[PDB]
């Protein structure tokens, strides 16, 4: 069947997918996970877009803008608008099979309703496909590959340069911030290959 | 997050094996959630932080992947040019562009809401203005408009079955990950991925460039610039977040640095020190690296030297010799809460002063705050993430390297007095604290053990537990928030490959109303404690031996 989604689960409680299309496939995943994990994915959600403070309030109001200042939603839908529908049949399908256990869920809230919503006073809400891909840009992308310090490094020379005067402030902050360190352990042995861009050390742009 | 891969010339009864710690703090429930595809040209294994569709650990029986942080730097401040007349623009190319705005409400329960705006430029979005210069800065990332397509890139690259076919995926995972490749055959490899912008000449990409046009970004290098190597010479691939290669520059952030000391080098004396080595043996990296001070191997030659001739009487003497016959493998006692030997306690106390009297000293306040930790700072619940080197000691480590060093010493962080004089004062106040709180005799000192917890909050500060669901571990080890080992061809097997891993504490977070714990809510958490693991299925024959039960679903979209 076309039709059919399998869920085997093992001696510890892990969800095997059997389907035969795509939507089919993400629904299952999907549907599990708001089997397991249905408290836990609702507040990433919230953590995600910064609509914690709508639930927990007041001590949560510099959180969420804090979260909505570093992203820019439009842009996040308008790649969604532009996948194939093979591509958007994962989405679609994972957020869909989410809604199927989330409807059983809100339909028989005295057994299936994780205690926890109870707790805090909330129901869970239908997610879409916008909201699964949010789950990896905040805990991800916006989190795990958005480092920068480079105002703060600009005050630190700043003060450097005022204490040790113009050149010697630029070598001290060389000696603390190295751009590059020649000894340090690569992955890479030097034998197999180096990198072969050069980069400014000087601060150049001012 | 450390990862090890060990290749056809180095495994010992299997022709490759992968082990993979990914390090992002300790929570209940659990960071990965386990899951099993099989259809539409998907047939996967393993697990994956919050159910991403993609999985970033498993295998689909032919090649096996994981990934570490990367650290490079893909982001750039730009300082934007604004006009006290004409607001809400911004110079740019010899015009004043108007940015993008939207506002937003934020409602709040039990409050009032509260609403702001957002503003965007052409290099992203405005994180702090400065009205006095009239500059905005603008944060630009290297991946920006390219994030659902590294989702994507992240599930694809679960179909592969060759590096030709991986690669390919991995040239469109755009933010700065390392990831790893093992397959069937004994072949492994490894790509620091992701997006590096095409700066223009002269750019220092450690600090702010003005936003007005000529700074601009030229585009983003091709994928042939990402350090990535294939089947190495030595045999294996490591990775502790170190260096992926000569001359690579890492993130530009204040308390990160890629230098001679680095933690992954305790990885590395274990892979070299066997010829060959078995699944079993891979396994057992993990503890040993989760129990190693990593300050013990970089500062103990400095400490010997300095007390050499020193008298056997001396106190700052002894507090050597007690560190000289330390392998620097923490312990805990037969009480559950001190380490069995004091030499992590040494080396803190020692460290501190070490910075306060050199790295601090030298940098102005308040920068100098920066510099002082010794890398041991933690709290009664323990530390919230893996242990490294700290900033301070990276730097101390070059100091005392002299003219082995290639870091130019601007500053003579000794100011002038002889190593050993410094050396020597600090292991007085080192000694000075700790008789003072223990005693003299340093063989009875029972010194307190780091624990670890998986907490009730997530990563942002955010309740995703309630606040009794938190559990306690009384051995904080160093090491990845689920592991995950792969085997292929194993020669004591007829199957494949052979994989396992540990999801603790479960792989159910689900509490019936009533308060009747899911029977998978916790049957993982005595595992990961004793450094055990579980098997993952992936053939049908092995997901149905090894069944609980069974749901069938009928639904047409
Ligand atoms: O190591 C870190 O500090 C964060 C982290 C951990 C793992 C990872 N990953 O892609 O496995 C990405 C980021
Ligand atoms: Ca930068």
């Amino acid at each position: 069947s076309s039709s059919e989604i399998k869920i085997v689960r093992d001696e510890y409680g892990m969800p095997h997918i059997y389907a035969n299309d795509t939507w089919h496939l993400f629904y299952g995943y999907g549907y599990v996970v708001a089997q397991d994990r249905l408290f836990q994915m609702e507040m990433a959600r919230r953590s995600t877009q910064g609509t914690v403070a709508e639930v927990l309030g007041k001590d949560f109001v510099k959180f969420d803008k804090d979260i909505r200042r570093n992203y820019w939603p439009d842009a996040i839908r308008a790649q969604i608008a532009a996948l194939s529908p093979e591509d958007m049949s994962i989405l679609q399908g994972y957020a869909d099979g989410m809604n199927a256990w989330i409807d059983k869920v809100n339909t028989n809230p005295e057994t299936l309703l994780p205690k926890q919503f109870n707790t805090f006073g909330f129901t869970p809400k239908r997610w879409e496909p916008f909201d699964v891909a949010m789950i990896f840009v905040g805990t991800m992308a916006n989190r795990f590959s958005d480092s920068t310090s480079e105002i703060d490094n600009l005050a630190l020379l700043t003060a450097l340069k005022d204490k040790y005067g113009v050149s010697q402030g630029m070598a001290v902050f060389n000696q603390l911030k190295w751009l590059v360190n020649p000894s340090a352990p690569t992955t890479i042995a030097v034998q197999e290959s180096n990198y072969p861009l050069k980069f400014n050390q000087q601060n150049s742009q001012t | 997050s450390n990862m090890w891969v060990i290749g056809k010339s180095k495994a010992q009864d299997a022709k490759a094996i992968m082990v993979n710690g990914p390090q992002f703090g300790w929570y209940a429930p659990a960071y990965t959630y386990g899951i099993g595809l099989h259809g539409a040209g998907y047939d996967v294994t393993g697990n994956t932080p919050f159910a991403y569709p993609g999985l970033v650990f498993g295998h689909n029986g032919v090649i096996s992947w994981g990934s570490t942080a990367g650290f490079g730097d893909d982001v750039d401040i730009f300082a934007e040019r604004l006009s006290a007349e004409k607001p809400g623009y911004y110079l740019h190319n010899g015009k004043w562009v108007k940015m993008l705005s939207r506002e937003e409400t934020i409602t709040v329960k039990n409050g009032q809401a509260e609403t702001f705006t957002v503003w965007r430029t052409v290099h992203g979005n405005i994180l702090q203005t400065d009205q006095t210069t009239q500059t905005a800065y603008a944060k630009s990332r290297a991946w920006d408009g390219k994030e659902v397509a590294s989702l994507l890139a992240w599930t694809h690259q679960m179909k592969a079955k060759n590096w030709q076919q991986w690669t390919q995926q991995a040239a469109k995972q755009a933010l700065t990950i390392n990831w790893y490749y093992a397959d069937v055959n004994g072949n492994i490899g490894y790509v620091h991925t992701g997006a590096y912008p095409d700066r223009q000449s002269g750019h220092d990409p450690r600090l702010p460039v003005p936003g007005t046009g000529k700074w601009d970004w030229k585009g983003l290098l091709p994928f042939e610039m990402n350090p990535k190597v294939y089947n190495p010479q030595s045999g294996y691939i490591a990775n502790w977040n170190n260096s992926p290669q000569k001359d690579y520059p890492a993130s530009d952030l204040f308390a990160f640095l890629w230098g001679g000391a680095d933690r992954v080098t305790e990885i590395d004396r274990l892979l070299e020190q066997k010829p060959r080595l078995t699944a079993d043996q891979a396994w057992d990296v993990i503890r040993q690296t989760s129990r190693q001070d990593l300050n013990l191997r970089l500062f103990l030659p400095t400490l010997q030297a300095a007390t050499s001739g020193l008298t056997q009487s001396d106190p700052r003497r002894q507090l050597v010799e007690t560190l000289t016959r330390w392998d620097g493998i923490n312990l805990l006692n037969d009480d559950g809460k001190t380490w069995q030997q004091p030499g992590s306690a040494i080396l803190n106390v020692w460290l501190t002063s070490m910075l306060k009297r050199t790295v601090v000293a030298a940098v102005p306040m308040p920068f100098d705050k920066w510099y002082s930790a010794s890398g041991y700072e933690t709290t009664q619940d323990g530390p919230t993430g893996s242990l490294n080197i700290s900033v301070g000691a990276k730097i101390l480590y070059e100091a005392v390297q002299g003219d082995k060093s290639p870091i130019p010493q601007a500053v003579d962080l000794f100011a002038g007095k002889p190593q050993q004089e410094v050396v020597l004062a600090a292991l007085e106040d080192t000694w000075e604290t700790l008789s003072k709180r223990y005693g003299n005799n340093v063989s009875n000192w029972k010194t307190p053990a780091m624990a670890l917890t998986f907490r009730a909050n997530n990563f942002f500060g955010v309740p995703q537990a309630a606040a009794e669901e938190t559990r306690h571990q009384a051995e904080y080890q160093n090491r990845g928030t689920e592991n995950d080992m792969i085997v292929f061809s194993p020669t004591t097997s007829d199957r494949p490959v052979l994989a396992w891993d540990v999801v603790a504490p479960g792989q159910s977070g689900f509490i019936a109303p009533d308060g009747t714990v899911d029977k998978h809510y916790e049957d993982q958490l005595k595992m990961y404690e004793n450094f055990g693991r579980k098997s993952l299925w992936l053939t049908k024959q092995d997901v149905e031996a090894h069944k609980e039960s069974q749901e069938v679903l009928h639904v047409q979209r």
